[PDB]
RNA sequence: ACCUCGGAGCAGAACCCAACCUCCGAGCAGUACAUGCUAAGACUUCACCAGUCAAAGCGAACACUCAAUUGAUCCAAUAACUUGACCAACGGAACAAGUUACCCUAGGGAUAACAGCGCAAUCCUAUUCUAGAGUCCAUAUCAACAAUAGGGUUUACGACCUCGAUGUUGGAUCAGGACAUCCCGAUGGUGCAGCCGCUAUUAAAGGUUCGUUUGUUCAACGAUUAAAGUCCUACGUGAUCUGAGUUCAGACCGGAGUAAUCCAGGUCGGUUUCUAUCUACUUUCAAAUUCCUCCCUGUACGAAAGGACAAGAGAAAUAAGGCCUACUUCACAAAGCGCCUUCCCCCGUAAAUGAUAUCAUCUCAACUUAGUAUACCCACCCCACCCAAGAACAGGGUU
RNA sequence: UCUCUUACUUUUAACCAGUGAAAUUGACCUGCCCGUGAAGAGGCGGGCAUAACACAGCAAGACGAGAAGACCCUAUGGAGCU
RNA sequence: CCGAGCCUGGUGAUAGCUGGUUGUCCAAGAUAGAAUCUUAGUUCAACUUUAAAUUUGCCCACAGAACCCUCUAAAUCCCCUUGUAAAUUUAACUGUUAGUCCAAAGAGGAACAGCUCUUUGGACACUAGGAAAAAACCUUGUAGAGAGAGUAAAAAAUUUAACACCCAUAGUAGGCCUAAAAGCAGCCACCAAUUAAGAAAGCGUUCAAGCUCAACACAAAAAAUCCCAAACAUAUA
RNA sequence: GAAAUUGAAACCUGGCGCAAUAGAUAUAGUACCGCAAGGGAAAGAUGAAAAAUUAUAACCAAGCAUAAUAUAGCAAGGACUAACCCCUAUACCUUCUGCAUAAUGAAUUAACUAGAAAUAACUUUGCAAGGAGAGCCAAAGCUAAGACCCCCGAAACCAGACGA
């Protein structure tokens, strides 16, 4: 047959067992590099968005003195824009930042014993004023969201904390 | 069941042959030897200039030597005793 | 079988090659006297011999060769400096 | 078409890796060769099979002594491949006159002048 | 068409190197008129024959250009020198065409047709790709440019086997086998309401009609059937048969040729041998398939028109295996047109529990569920007769 | 003739007795499957089967036997005819 | 056995065709071509044989062998050394040349054929071992006996597809063009409220509605008599 | 394919001929075949005595008989205590590149059946510038010997006869 043809054509069995015998043998180490300890990951440089939240967050914890954590449950979101409507008008805010932020935050400050709270999806509902009265009214609306605490001055207090402040 | 067209190791369709694994080590093991004889080759005691002229008269003398064997070739000798010596047959007891 | 381990011992891939089992004559009279060699032995050592004699040959051949060779670079070094002895400059040098 | 081969001349460049491997020394080449046939001159060139004539190769397995010179390395790197090359060595150097009766060639290389058939005593 | 000679590619670098090869040519002309006479040494178209170069010398001046441009011997012509053939079949016979199936002889599987075999251009089939048809919508179906594999049923190609007795085609007989399934069975999808359909997986146990013209294979249409499958097997089977078409001698029509004679056409007729030596085989001891009608049911479904599942019954047919009370051919009997009997699942998928992957998930995870054999045969007087037993032998009975 | 064959007689047939050929024949102690091979295997490879043995049937094989078959091609082989 | 009777004679007609070609043993011994009314033949050469003469033969270091031409090829020719022992010429004739397959380069066919045609090399018609059986692949040749030994080539591999969780309100049906086509008939621009969301990446609507996502959070197979050695993952090469 | 020219010996009674498939076909041109011309065989075997049949004893081809056969296979070889059982082994000739080939030929036994020529060269003798028993050759030749060249088969052609 023809030198190129296009079938693979089969080779004298001189070439084909110099072929076998010349196959690439990739190298083995002796202990696989999995098993061994990995070198420490090179370090991660914090995203502006990370730094600029705890900016943030450190003004809420200064700025306004009342600060409210709740869970924030999944409620439709024209219910929970219509909360949060009734919230504008006490002059109350929602404000939502991520856990994984927060908490570094929180380890290291004041407010430390507020870091168990903040498990899972959760809201702050902050005032310069602390309306305590007019916030609970609003969320008695609602059976199923709870009221995890809050720290007013400094002092940090449960829920029943606020229900003696409002009265 | 099986059949190859035609003859089996000949044609389009042949059929197919695979290497055992005695068969890589035979052809590895004379691999070794040859790569140790291009290392023997690598270290000429003489050079060419050294070589030359260092065998001729042993040359010449040996081709010197087929010459007279080829040049001595002729019948050999006939001897009067020989052509006698077949009377001999007839040799017998009185 | 064990051919190569015999070759890592310096001794014959094949036992019957050279060594106490076949060089010895393989037998000898009662009263002790010395039995003639063998055909083989005789062959052998004959064989032996002429491969020797070559080694010699050889060897010596290659050494008058090359001392040749290096008397010749001698010789061609000694004529430059006879053709330089010829008379001397005159003129502008002097 | 199938012709000769041109063996290109860096192959026959012994490495130093090559030295420490073989047990060479390329400031004292060996004097003499010892080649032995190994495969045979069929299915080979027919230009092959001269030189094997021409080397006094016929019979296989047969060991014979050449001169480590040009001239003769050229027609070995014709058949390298059907061939085995070792160095003669001399422990005892090369053999006299009287000792040409005791002469024999070891596996190894290397050519004895006393070939006494007698266990070492040490 | 081609046959001799030369150049270029194959043949890349000393030479050489082939076709059915890939391209172009040559069968001359012109200038000389020492394009005279001689002679070392060489080349050489793979032989020979021919062909090519050539110093010096003599004699004169002061080895012509061109790749090819050519034809031997004999013979004829000629005083002589010289000349003579698209001898082009160009290494050339001095001069000779067709036809033969009326043919003969010597051979050839070096060599054709049929066949076998090789090969897969063609043919055929499934996936890949997702453009495009399908009102919308790639993927119910269908499908372009292509890609990837398989098959050896057609048309071709190869000339390897057979030229010292197979003519081929078709039919009859009896068929064995493949599954790429025409029908019966099981199961997904559907542009699946139900009937009909389409498509896909699984399944080769069983079945697959009779006729008119035609040598028919095939096909046309005639009536049917649950269906009237695709193939292979020396395009099964011709020491089983047929000889209708083609094939030998006759003849005719049409055509070609001066004729002899020929024909891929039409028409008529035309010898088909064989005593079984060998292998194989000669009761697979016995499980059956299908349709129709009925019932469910005029039920589910549907607006109606229409119209089913599964299970059960009856009847009929074939297939297999028997029988003679009738009927019939016939008569101590055989036989069918007559009578009797006929017994298993089928594993494609549809679902639970439940991890890898703390949900879920039918599990090439452990696991669970649905469909995932029996019967027949079995001992050990014989001369002879008889026999529903039988070629012989054997077998039964003989009270 | 056929759907669809069946019965009977005669010849043949088979057995007993007598007489007694022919083509044929490399040697055979002469199996099946698959593969292989000068391309179609009783003889080769791998499996399977297998005491010996006659008689009667059968015609798938032994590319069965019988006339160097027919059929194309070859020969500086023939002949007839125009 | 009449496309030309039979018999005898010429006649042992001729046949480039078919078949056959008789004792033993040993030795050497294969593939360029040209011409041919020639391709079934013959002649010459090549090759081969014997005898004889003679001296180089083979292998091969540099050097050396074209330009128009970069397939800028593999490699030859020439060729002292060197390894070796043949070579040439002379004499006498026979015989072979209807070759195969493998590797490689290149043609024709279809980048098919156990296809055809050249070139280089090997094998085969020469033995043996191994590829299952085996002319052409591999191993290996010079010949006998042995109930010794070491080795050469030499035993096919491979089993392939899980996979996001949760969430989504809004400047608005962004304008143009369109019966109206709104993120999704097309198009110009693609900013922007809000912790965080495409002037929309797909589906579904005559157009809208509805939906998801992006965002915040958490790699196949099937033909015809009947599959085809039996098998075995684990005791040191 | 000549001639002129040259000129020869010459004793029948033999055989390095055959021995029943030989030598004439021959026991005979008979038997037999064909209308005719014509073709054309086959075979016999004792002993001095058959007026000794009490005879011419043994062994020898294929073919049989004596004495059918036991898994398996080119029929054999290596073997073995042992026939087989085990192992190994693709009949012969011829024609082709290549045949176990399902290509040719052969049932078998016996007999018969197929390489004839000396120009050159070579080898070994004789003699030698000569050789040879007229002729012929000769620049070492010449004379002599030895040693190389098959069998069967057509369809046809011609002549003379024989046949309606
Ligand atoms: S075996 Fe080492 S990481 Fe698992
Ligand atoms: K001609
Ligand atoms: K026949
Ligand atoms: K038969
Ligand atoms: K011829
Ligand atoms: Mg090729
Ligand atoms: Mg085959
Ligand atoms: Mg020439
Ligand atoms: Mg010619
Ligand atoms: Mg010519
Ligand atoms: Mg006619
Ligand atoms: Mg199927
Ligand atoms: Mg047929
Ligand atoms: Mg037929
Ligand atoms: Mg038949
Ligand atoms: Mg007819
Ligand atoms: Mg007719
Ligand atoms: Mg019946
Ligand atoms: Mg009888
Ligand atoms: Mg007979
Ligand atoms: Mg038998
Ligand atoms: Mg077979
Ligand atoms: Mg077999
Ligand atoms: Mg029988
Ligand atoms: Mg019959
Ligand atoms: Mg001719
Ligand atoms: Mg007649
Ligand atoms: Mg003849
Ligand atoms: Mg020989
Ligand atoms: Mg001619
Ligand atoms: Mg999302
Ligand atoms: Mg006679
Ligand atoms: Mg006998
Ligand atoms: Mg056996
Ligand atoms: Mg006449
Ligand atoms: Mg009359």
């Amino acid at each position: 047959s023809k030198a190129v043809t296009r079938h693979r054509r089969v080779m004298h069995f001189q070439r084909q067992k110099l072929m076998a015998v010349t196959e690439y043998i990739p190298p083995k180490p002796a202990i696989h590099p999995s098993c061994l300890p990995s070198p420490p990951s090179p370090p991660q440089e914090e995203i502006g968005l990370i730094r600029l939240l705890r900016r943030e967050i450190a003004a809420v914890f200064q700025d306004n003195r009342m600060i409210a954590v709740c869970q924030n449950v999944a409620l439709s979101a024209e219910d929970k824009l219509l909360m949060r409507h009734q919230l504008r008008k006490h002059k109350i805010l929602m404000k939502v930042f991520p856990n994984q932020v927060l908490k570094p935050f929180l380890e290291d400050s004041k407010y430390q014993n507020l870091l168990p709270l903040f498990v899972g999806h959760n809201m702050l509902l902050v005032s310069e004023e602390p309306k305590v009265k007019e916030m609970v009214r609003i969320l008695r609306t609602v059976p199923f969201l709870p009221l995890l605490g809050g720290c007013i001055d400094d002092t940090i207090l449960s829920r029943q904390g606020f229900i003696n402040y409002s009265k | 069941r099986g059949r190859i067209p035609g003859r089996q190791w000949i044609g389009k369709h042949r059929r197919p042959r695979f290497v055992s694994l005695r068969a890589k080590q035979n052809m590895i093991r004379r691999l070794e030897i040859e790569a140790e004889n291009h290392y023997w080759l690598s270290m000429p005691y003489m050079t060419r200039e050294q070589e030359r002229g260092h065998a001729a008269v042993r040359r010449r003398e040996a081709f010197e030597a087929i010459k007279a064997a080829a040049t001595s070739k002729f019948p050999p000798h006939r001897f009067i005793a020989d052509q006698l010596d077949h009377l001999n047959v007839t040799k017998k007891w009185s | 079988a064990g051919g190569q381990w015999r070759l890592q011992q310096g001794l014959a891939a094949n036992p019957s090659g050279y060594g106490p089992l076949t060089e010895l004559p393989d037998w000898s009279y009662a009263d002790g006297r010395p039995a003639p060699p063998m055909k083989g032995q005789l062959r052998r050592k004959a064989e032996r011999e002429t491969f020797a004699r070559r080694v010699v040959l050889l060897s010596q051949e290659m050494d008058a060769g090359l001392q040749a060779w290096q008397l010749r670079q001698q010789k061609l070094q000694e004529e430059q400096r006879k053709q330089e002895n010829a008379l001397k400059p005159k003129g502008a040098s002097l | 078409k199938f012709t000769r081969s041109r063996i290109p001349e860096k192959v026959f460049q012994a490495s130093p890796e090559d030295h420490e491997k073989y047990g060479g020394d390329p400031q004292n080449p060996h004097k003499l060769h010892i080649v032995t046939r190994i495969k045979s001159t069929r299915r080979r060139p027919y230009w092959e099979k001269d030189i094997i004539k021409m080397l006094g190769l016929e019979k296989a397995h047969t060991p014979q002594v050449h001169k480590n010179i040009p001239s003769v390395n050229a027609k070995l790197k014709v058949v390298k491949h059907l061939i085995r090359i070792k160095p003669l060595k001399l422990p005892q150097g090369l053999p006299a006159e009287e000792n040409m009766s005791n002469t024999c060639l070891k596996s190894t290389g290397e050519l004895v002048v006393q070939w006494h058939l007698k266990p070492v005593e040490q």
